């Protein structure tokens, strides 16, 4: 599993 | 000589703070540069210097950081 | 989620009047050295932009193609706010699924498609190309060497947050969130509609968006009711929008929708933009959701403002000549 950057997303509830 | 806006100095100064303040494991200092605190010494001398930006006269249409 | 979506799309409360509508040609770097880009702006028409998009037509199998059968994409579960991984081609048989048939409601926000066939056929504000800290700040024979078109840390030579294509299918929801590092934003609706709820960052409202944050109480809260001003507004087909540092926003899809946006720093609303970054360093955002080399950026960024104005570099000399054999091109 890569790890990314730059992803776009809110908090999960 | 040059004038910022005021958007520009306050930034810059936050900026130079910010830096500055950060612990060594965390200041996260690039590759490409090569003397850090000679950097910051340079910006503070840099924002004494242009304090006195006309504010109107920084209204030209172009940015002062821009490629050759 | 425990409060009515269908009430905050209904009711007349939501009455700020904090986007100035423009026309394209007064979208400039003087508007931005005299206003600081603090304002939200809608462009109902592109003229004037310096945008450019692919054919009105183009579908969501066109950007699989452009991008890659296999390419690992971020996924939004809706109804948990949470993420998933799927290959653009799963992603695309979902998009094409009939209403009825989707068993979840699933939204893309995050593709960034740099580095593929895509990226030539999207063009930004030729105003945020003037003004982007990636452009202008970064160094360049690092941008240039980019060669993956995913997000992949390990292979990423510079901030890889430029272009975005976002497909979202009706009744999608993304709530109320600030974009990370404070970056600025800019999206062009291609087909469909949003409509986004918008809340200025004033002190107060910092607060208690980091303090909503951290309650984890963010599914039965509704925060644009907590706060005192807040604007719903509706983006239609052919519009282009863009937000400021630190504005916080929520998003919902009304119809199956196609956009093209992207963020950006930049050098006039740096405080806004320092105050978002520690926020999320005191909310405990894993490093995947952020900006990648923020610090590194700003290091790049005190040093060409020294350089561009007093000529003194503080960049390694390999740096140096590497600049200026870019500057020989
Ligand atoms: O369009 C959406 O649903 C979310 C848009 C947004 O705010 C984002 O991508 O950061
Ligand atoms: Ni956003």
């Amino acid at each position: 599993a890569p790890a990314t950057g730059g992803v776009k997303k809110p908090h999960r509830y | 000589q040059v004038h910022l806006t005021h958007f520009e100095l306050e930034g810059l100064r936050c900026l130079v703070d910010k830096l500055e303040s950060l612990p060594l494991h965390k200041k996260c200092v690039p590759t490409g540069i090569e003397d850090e605190d000679a950097l910051i010494a340079d910006v503070k001398i840099l924002l004494e210097e242009l304090a006195s930006s006309d504010p109107k006269l920084a209204l030209t249409g172009v940015p002062i950081v821009q490629w050759p | 989620r425990t409060f009515d979506l269908e009430e905050k799309l209904q009711t007349n409360k939501y009455n700020a009047n904090f986007v100035t509508f423009m026309e394209g040609k007064d979208f400039n770097v003087e508007y931005i050295q005299r206003g600081g880009l603090r304002d939200p702006l809608i462009f109902k028409n592109s003229d004037g932009l310096g945008i450019k998009m692919p054919d009105p037509d183009f579908t969501v199998n066109d950007v699989k193609m452009c991008v890659g059968s296999r390419r690992m994409v971020d996924v939004m579960d809706v109804n948990t706010q949470k993420g998933i991984e799927m290959t653009m081609a799963q992603w695309t048989r979902y998009y094409e699924t009939p209403e009825e048939e989707r068993e979840k409601l699933y939204n893309v926000i995050s593709l960034e498609f740099s580095h593929t066939r895509l990226e030539n056929m999207v063009q930004r504000p030729s105003t945020v190309d003037f003004i982007d800290w990636v452009d202008n700040m970064w160094p360049r024979h690092l941008k240039e060497s980019q060669t993956e078109s995913t997000n992949a840390i390990l292979e990423m030579q510079y901030p890889k947050v430029q272009k975005y294509c976002l497909m979202s299918v009706r009744g999608c929801y993304t709530d109320f969130h600030v974009d990370f590092g404070g970056t600025s934003v800019w999206y062009h609706i291609h087909q469909g509609g949003k409509v986004f709820w918008l809340i200025p960052p004033t002190a107060h409202n910092l607060e208690l968006y980091e303090n909503w944050l951290l309650s984890g109480k963010q599914g039965d809260i509704f925060l644009g009711d907590r706060v005192s001003d807040c604007q719903r507004i509706e983006l239609k087909q052919g519009y282009t929008f863009v937000i400021p540092s630190g504005w916080i926003h929520a998003v919902y899809t009304p119809t199956d929708t196609l956009v093209f946006g992207g963020n950006f720093l930049h050098s006039f609303n740096i405080p806004m933009q320092l105050k978002i970054y520690s926020i999320e360093d005191r909310t405990r955002v894993p490093n995947k959701f952020r900006y990648p080399f923020y610090y590194e950026m700003c290091w790049y960024v005190l040093e060409r403002y020294v350089y561009c104005i007093t000529n003194r570099s503080h960049l390694t000399k390999d740096f140096q000549k590497e600049s200026l054999s870019m500057d020989m091109e």
